């Protein structure tokens, strides 16, 4: 029902930044979540950063706060995730996941394919 | 995760049908409030107003329809087919001091100022003090013939379902609704004064 593709990822330096777009395609619902997601090599999967289809809520991980920044383009059917000062320990393959907010829509939730962030010491 | 929202909601639909068979095979709604079941009714109406519009699955559609159909058919029964024994004489809680603040609460305090938002907003307000006439009844007679044990159970279970979905995507996911998580709490509790009037003055 919707596909998310995520592009942005690669190589950066230590200290460098990046900015990771989850761009979703198909059929829309009026209220939904947005969540990011990565999962280092070895690591379980954990949550980074959280916005909503509407309003200024947002929510970081503590390892990521004051670094990540989290936005939104509805104009283009886009989330945005702007990370600064990259350290070696954000190497993962980041994915970005929609959940529908509304009631009785427990398996509206559909994941991108992910994009690899490389973060040399 | 998605099974304490999924199992909560379960339960608060067995609840729903307990009630409205308890009516329908007792042939009375002695004890229940029906303005609190005209206020779950508008819950529901103001939630799932994008019913036929908004079309996303088919058990999403059909599960709104069961609610919509239970409240009123609920709503139905207490009004309609077995109103001889609705104790209108004890339901005297006076709801405008409900849905107006409530409205008023709605076009203040939400995430967003869209139509779609305020009414969402307004049925997470409503539903968190809908059973405020139902409380106010059993408080003042000391009476619920047709509340059944079975019924608060379930009740009971869908808050705590809820409850743990909170948390749940809040460590797991960073997930939190201030106003749902709120207004749900204030629900939680007045639940909880539901279930302490029922065990201390109807039982005992
Ligand atoms: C008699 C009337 C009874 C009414 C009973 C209602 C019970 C639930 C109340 C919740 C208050 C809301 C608490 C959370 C408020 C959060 C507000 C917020 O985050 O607002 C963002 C805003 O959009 C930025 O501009
Ligand atoms: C900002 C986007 C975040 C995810 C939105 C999912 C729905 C997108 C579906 C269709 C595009 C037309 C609207």
């Amino acid at each position: 029902q919707v596909q998310l593709v995520e592009s942005g990822g690669g190589l950066v330096q230590a200290g460098g930044s990046l900015r990771l777009s989850c761009a979703a395609s198909g059929f829309p619902v009026k209220r939904w979540s947005m969540t990011w997601y990565r999962q280092a090599p070895g690591k379980e999967r954990e949550w980074v950063a959280a916005i909503r289809s509407a309003g200024h809520w947002t929510h970081y991980a503590d390892s990521v706060k004051g670094r990540f920044t989290i936005s939104r383009d509805n104009a283009k059917n886009t989330v945005y995730l702007q990370m600064n000062s990259l350290k070696p320990e954000d190497t993962a393959v980041y994915y970005c996941n929609v959940k529908d907010e509304g009631d009785f829509s427990y398996w509206y939730d559909y994941w991108g394919q992910g994009t690899q962030v490389t973060v040399s010491a | 995760m998605n099974i304490f929202r999924l199992t909560g909601d379960l339960s608060h639909l067995a609840a729903i049908i307990i009630l409205l068979l308890k009516i329908w095979k007792s042939r009375s709604c002695a004890g229940i409030s029906g303005k609190s079941q005209l206020l779950f009714a508008l819950v529901f109406t103001t939630r799932y107003l994008d019913l036929f519009t908004s079309f996303i699955s088919l058990y999403n559609t059909s599960m709104k329809l069961i609610y919509i159909a239970c409240s009123y058919a609920t709503v139905y029964l207490i009004y309609m087919k077995f109103k001889a024994t609705y104790d209108g004489n004890h339901d005297t809680f006076r709801v405008e001091f409900l849905i107006v603040p409530v409205g008023g609460l709605s076009f203040l305090v939400n995430h967003d100022f869209s139509p779609l938002e305020i009414l969402w907003t307004f049925s997470i307000y409503l539903e968190s003090v809908a059973i405020l006439p139902q409380l106010f009844m059993i408080s003042k007679t000391g009476e619920a013939e047709t509340i059944t044990t079975h019924y608060l159970f379930f009740l009971g279970l869908y808050r705590a379902l809820y409850l743990v979905n909170w948390i749940w995507r809040y460590y797991f996911e960073g997930f939190f609704d201030l106003i749902a998580v709120v207004a749900g709490v204030v629900q939680t509790v007045l639940y909880c004064d539901f279930f302490y009037l029922y065990v201390t003055k109807v039982l005992k």
